[PDB]
């Protein structure tokens, strides 16, 4: 199916970005690029 | 002492961008958000985001 994505945040930061990880969490089919 | 630097970079600190009462029906000229032109304005219907 077809959905839109809206936008959320328009941040100003103005910085030179390469590179990109995504953090992950702890627990006592995902991370799609 | 309050330093300025003019720097080619997103801006996000000015002032207050002082308003004007909104006039509904007549031919005004407005100035919404920045952008400018001629024309009435009135109640419309549109289902917004």
């Amino acid at each position: 199916g077809f959905s839109a994505l809206e936008p959320l945040v328009d941040l100003p930061i103005g910085i030179n970005i390469t590179r990109f990880q995504t953090l992950l969490a702890l627990n006592r089919a995902d991370y799609y690029v | 002492v309050l330093s300025f630097e003019l720097l080619h970079a997103p801006a996000t600190v000015c002032g207050p961008k002082k308003s004007t009462n909104l006039v509904k029906n007549k031919c005004v000229n407005f100035n919404f958000n920045g952008l400018t032109g001629t024309g009435v304005l009135t109640k419309s219907n549109k289902k917004f985001l």
